[PDB]
DNA sequence: AGGCCGCTCAATTGGTCGTAGACAGCTCTAGCACCGCTTAAACGCACGTACGCGCTGTCCCCCGCGTTTTAACCGCCAAGGGGATTAC
DNA sequence: TAATCCCCTTGGCGGTTAAAACGCGGGGGACAGCGCGTACGTGCGTTTAAGCGGTGCTAGAGCTGTCTACGACCAATTGAGCGGCCTC
């Protein structure tokens, strides 16, 4: 039923692109798994935002239109799927 | 003699590419368990809309380039071109955070 | 049938139609600017909100909305949009 | 006996709705009354940054041989405008990736 | 002639002689507090009214209130707030 | 043939004023109606956050061996506590100074 | 009555000051004057927005209240001026 | 001979000094003409509440400083004590100026 | 045909959901918070009746009982009681 | 008729019967008299106690996966404070057990 | 100058009232979760290739420091009117 | 929006070292050339869960009559709470 590890789904070829998305030419063997701690902590700020949204909303399913409310909310807006 | 690539090349290559195009970098499916299993850190058996999945993506992308487009200034201050997680969390005291 | 839900699709078109009359559009885009028109919308309408409270205004007037745009929107196309709405609000005065 | 319903936006010579716009700030709890020139003047403000945009996008794609309106346009047409850039620093957009933008300590000699 | 100006200086001058019945103020440290509770008390009903836009709420109720809390007011400082909130609201309803 | 004056403050049992709380949310433009839980809960809080504002300030003044409160101690207080810090990250203090920080680089040997 | 030079009204020894409060050991000489051209543009900025309150207040003394909302504007608000 | 201190440790007395203090390291008058100065070049004829001058001063003091904080944090990262305007612009642009 | 026998059951109860709204009780559990109850009550009387014999006051007031907590409970928990009861008379005077 | 009633502890807006510890001072022979402010004070101490004792329980409880309270997360609560050990030294739990507490010579190595 | 204490003022609120807000109930239905299917994308992994990072000794130089000087800052003083505010 | 007033700011002035200004012996700082251990980009085969496209379905998303709790508002009245003060 839980699940207990898919952080390490955020694999190091996906933090290697994204770091040449980023601009990052040569990413030392320590940056994939503080950067997964560091977005770790963001999504748990994200999604505990969320989360309050979710049951002031008085719903069981997870809607985008939250999501948006908490990253505006975090000085992160995102444009493309408000509405 | 295969052929092989100067180290960086492959690398600057990525960087054209993915500066070029704007796909999501991250596998879509391990996320969403990801997303599912921290859900229940905080309430059990919450449900996504694959929306909902998607925009909390491109949310964590654009927040990670943030990020290591920091991590480079930082890193070139620091007169490098490897960051080392010290650029990191200079940058996220840098942001306030 | 649903929900009329309101967007900015048909006004986004036309102005679009007016700067490139040949270019389509992807409904991506335009839900990004119908995102962009809400999130500046609500910029500018609580900075109004504000100002009408520092100057304890009741009522909020094209003059709060110019200062707004004035605080908000930097430079020549500030002043390039006082100039479009002026005009705009001369035509209206004028009818 | 009334006369022709006519649209005020088209009495603003424009295409944003005024109606919209004015029902929204009647409605968006920020002060009770709107001054009758400020959602005209807010909606013309909208769609001279909207057709400077669209125009910014449809040059953009022009630019890369494309006649559709894409979010990579969009990224490419606002975060080269300063003006717009510094209006719109922390706003992302969705699939529109990032600038090109290397540095030049990390090209090569 | 003058007129008023209003100032939450007695009611924080009556809590620091609650919790601290031998301890002194200065006035800009209560110009300095003034600013807090303005502060704080509009970032808390702006976090409101956006609680009430978001869910369609004419009204902002206790509910929208200690969302806002648990939004903007972080960890423990949120948890004791809902304590001393419960308790206080549960106390009113009994007044 | 009127019911005693006692007010909703004292039915919270607490110093913030209900009546004040209310009328400026009610006048601050958030919604036109508003819940009764909502000012008395933000009260509540409110005055729990002062509250160990006025604790924090209080063991600053005691060590540094005045009665009264400055804003050093404001500053002292605010800066020293990690929830109140993430609620003011920001906040810029009148007379506070800064925190007694030194890095270990610039200290002797 | 027109003044030209104040921005060097704010003292080389002041800076130093300032720099010893934000902990600065070893300040290079090319700092000074850097720094006097980033308050020059904070400040512009902040009182830019300051002007913009008072003539749209109709005024014509600047209040510390509009000093406040500028900051606010800019996410640097401060406590202690009857805000 | 006349007592002479090591270079840096007056530096080091000045920042145990300085962030005791609380006061004002700015004089009064001339940042008052420097605020009348820059605001008539865009409004004229402007008076200004003394209040609000110290108020200018309290802020662009601690906006300083707490641009100083990033600064050594950045020196420190480019493990140097002698701050260069690189430093502040590092901090100005990864803050987002 | 029987008789009621007291005990401190809903208090407790009402006190845990206020601090724990999800967790359950074992009622032996509940037996040693009685028990503990009334050992830390008949401690603190006994106390408040000798201060009262040492003073030779005959009446027993607020004064003997936050003596009697600066006497047994040390320091901390007793400046949190200290704490709490006076905004307690304090409310209670109010009321 | 007559005026209706509130609890004492509803006036003091406190969950411990103010009539009950009242009734059992003055009929526990300490003295004959009692003043007003010693059974609201003695019942507010009682009350904080217990809930802080309990939202120990309650948090003991939460560690070891279990959603009830039992007297092992009561005696791990009340030897792992150094307040309530000196409350309680000489007492004697039911069932408790005691802490894991092994010396440093009973471990191997 | 905190604070305190006598003076005023608007503010706060109770009883009632009239109206709408959203809560709960409830059905419905459409996409989420689930499940079994095929596929090459992912992937991660050990490997030998080329390159990163910060450090010794040095090298050059750059302000920090320590008093002197100095002119204008500061604190005080008497004068003008500006504009801010406040009832209409 | 006309008044206006009074109070709060603005320019002026007679001295003062506090503050700025200045030049100098001086230790520290910054930091590239280059050896040197080394830390990771990179070819490229392999696994497997990711991707794809494919299905029955129901938990809740969302929609629709209800109805009662729910809270704002007006003449009134108050008890707290603020404009003043002075003084320890």
């Amino acid at each position: 039923k839980v699940l207990r590890d898919n952080i390490q789904g955020i694999t190091k070829p996906a933090i290697r692109r994204l770091a040449r998305r980023g601009g990052v030419k040569r990413i030392s063997g320590l940056i994939y798994e503080e950067t997964r701690g560091v977005l770790k902590v963001f999504l748990e700020n994200v999604i505990r935002d969320a989360v309050t949204y979710t049951e002031h909303a008085k719903r069981k399913t997870v809607t985008a239109m939250d999501v948006v409310y908490a990253l505006k909310r975090q000085g992160r807006t995102l444009y493309g799927f408000g509405g | 003699k295969p052929h092989r690539y100067r180290p960086g090349t492959v690398a600057l290559r990525e960087i054209r590419r993915y500066q070029k195009s704007t796909e999501l970098l991250i596998r879509k499916l391990p996320f969403q368990r990801l997303v599912r299993e921290i859900a229940q850190d905080f309430k059990t058996d919450l449900r996504f809309q694959s929306s909902a999945v998607m925009a909390l993506q491109e949310a964590s992308e654009a927040y990670l380039v943030g990020l290591f487009e920091d991590t480079n200034l930082a890193a070139i201050h620091a007169k490098r071109v490897t960051i080392m997680p010290k650029d990191i969390q200079l940058a996220r005291r840098i942001r306030g955070e | 049938k649903r929900s009329r839900k309101e967007s900015y699709s048909v006004y986004v078109y036309k102005v679009l139609k007016q700067v490139h009359p040949d270019t389509g559009i992807s409904s991506k885009a335009m839900g990004i600017m119908n995102s962009f028109v809400n999130d500046i919308f609500e910029r500018i309408a609580g900075e109004a909100s504000r100002l009408a409270h520092y100057n304890k205004r009741s009522t909020i007037t094209s003059r709060e909305i110019q200062t707004a745009v004035r605080l908000l929107l930097p430079g020549e196309l500030a002043k390039h949009a006082v100039s479009e709405g002026t005009k705009a609000v001369t035509k209206y005065t004028s009818a | 006996a009334r006369a022709k319903a006519k649209t005020r936006s088209s009495r603003a010579g424009l295409q944003f709705p005024v109606g919209r716009v004015h029902r929204l700030l009647r409605k968006g709890n920020y002060s009770e009354r709107v001054g009758a020139g400020a959602p005209v003047y807010l909606a013309a403000v909208l769609e001279y940054l909207t057709a400077e945009i669209l125009e910014l996008a449809g040059n953009a794609a022009r630019d890369n041989k494309k006649t559709r309106i894409i979010p990579r346009h969009l990224q490419l047409a606002i975060r080269n405008d300063e003006e717009l850039n510094k209006l719109l620093g922390r706003v992302t957009i969705a699939q529109g990736g990032v600038l090109p933008n290397i540095q030049a300590v990390l090209l090569p000699k």
